[PDB]
């Protein structure tokens, strides 16, 4: 199940 | 009983103009179950194991809609990383991420992570205690300052602790026949004469799982952990592995040596000899 | 911009009994970068219908996939795995053993 927050860029 | 979840995106950027591929396929333990490919037809989370099609049009809608977002933050970080390092956008360059998360025998919060690779190294990495970052170069720096500013270690560990194991139980359980079974290895032994002096014998341990395993030789007592040509653990496309250890022998002392295999699977860890 | 060459598993997905039928793998691993071609072989020409998993990869980042066709092994027929990865000057053949 991917996360739905925690993921911006770099 | 250990199960993990993990997560795995791969990021090429093309020369020129061209649109990054992306991939994106799910594990739980050494199962895996969904793929997102941006080369391939659908355009959507697509199931890769049969028991994760019990999930329903929404399930499909969401998983979808957030690989697509997780697909747009690695087509701007290609530009982003191409920029930190100043190089041409003539060259092919990769993003690789991954995170998930463990429990233990008891279905409980043991472990979670996240790695962040560019060109085939480490370049940011989520701590153990899921607090804080390990930046591998200044370039990461950046990345680990922008990130702490946006509590993304925060995010994630709540993402781990929270929905990560919670989903990771309910593909266990929904997953039963697959995900909780344990499979001990079929074992073979083969020996074939390789000239007058020596012969090969050859341990199989074949149609297990998990995929971790240990075969080793022994010649009398003390191991023969160099002489030993050994395959590595590799995918039967069933959903079960394979490995092989070989070892060479004087004709005649084959009687001498044994192979040790050690599984999960075995409540002992079978010894075997070449018994023709 | 680290680089691997493909280390490479040419095997049957159960044990080769000739005139059954079974599949040949060929398993591609511990590579860097992703770009990689692998064709599997009868008597040096392509087989049809070849199929492979999906790109992933391991703790060390290095890359691997499985391709894999159905094939039926005889006693005159030689199957093999060809792979081309930048980091090779001309493709790698690897037969298939039986026992291997």
């Amino acid at each position: 199940f991917l996360t739905g927050i925690g993921i911006i860029t770099v | 009983g250990s199960h993990s979840m993990r997560y795995f995106f791969t990021s090429v950027s093309r020369p020129g103009r061209g649109e990054p591929r992306f991939i994106a396929v799910g594990y739980v333990d050494d199962t895996q179950f969904v793929r997102f490919d941006s080369d391939a037809a659908s355009q959507r989370m697509e199931p890769r194991a049969p028991w994760i099609e019990q999930e329903g049009p929404e399930y499909w809608d969401g998983e979808t809609r957030k690989v697509k977002a997780h697909s747009q933050t690695h087509r701007v970080d290609l530009g982003t990383l191409r920029g930190y390092y100043n190089q041409s956008e003539a060259g092919s360059h990769t993003v690789q991420r991954m995170y998930g998360c463990d429990v233990g025998s008891d279905w409980r919060f043991l472990r979670g992570y996240h790695q962040y690779a560019y060109d085939g190294k480490d370049y940011i990495a989520l701590k153990e205690d899921l607090r804080s970052w390990t930046a591998a170069d200044m370039a990461a720096q950046t990345t680990k300052h922008k990130w702490e500013a946006a509590h993304v270690a925060e995010q994630l560990r709540a993402y781990l602790e929270g929905t990560c194991v919670e989903w990771l139980r309910r593909y266990l359980e929904n997953g039963k026949e697959t995900l909780q079974r344990t499979d001990a290895p079929k074992t073979h032994m083969t020996h074939h004469a390789v000239s007058d002096h020596e012969a090969t014998l050859r341990c199989w341990a074949l149609s297990f799982y998990p995929a971790e395993i240990t075969l080793t030789w022994q010649r009398d007592g003390e191991d023969q952990t160099q002489d030993t040509e050994l395959v590595e653990t590799r995918p039967a496309g069933d959903g079960t592995f394979q490995k092989w250890a070989a070892v060479v022998v004087p004709s005649g002392q084959e009687q001498r040596y044994t192979c040790h295999v050690q599984h999960e699977g075995l409540p002992k860890p079978l010894t075997l000899r070449w018994e023709p | 911009m680290i680089q691997r060459t493909p280390k490479i598993q040419v095997y049957s997905r159960h044990p080769a009994e000739n005139g059954k039928s079974n599949f040949l793998n060929c398993y591609v691993s511990g590579f860097h970068p992703s770009d990689i071609e692998v064709d599997l072989l009868k008597n040096g020409e392509r087989i049809e219908k070849v199929e492979h998993s999906d790109l992933s990869f391991s703790k060390d980042w290095s890359f691997y996939l499985l391709y894999y066709t159905e094939f039926t092994p005889t006693e005159k027929d030689e199957y093999a795995c060809r792979v081309n990865h930048v980091t090779l000057s001309q493709p790698k053949i690897v037969k298939w053993d039986r026992d291997m």
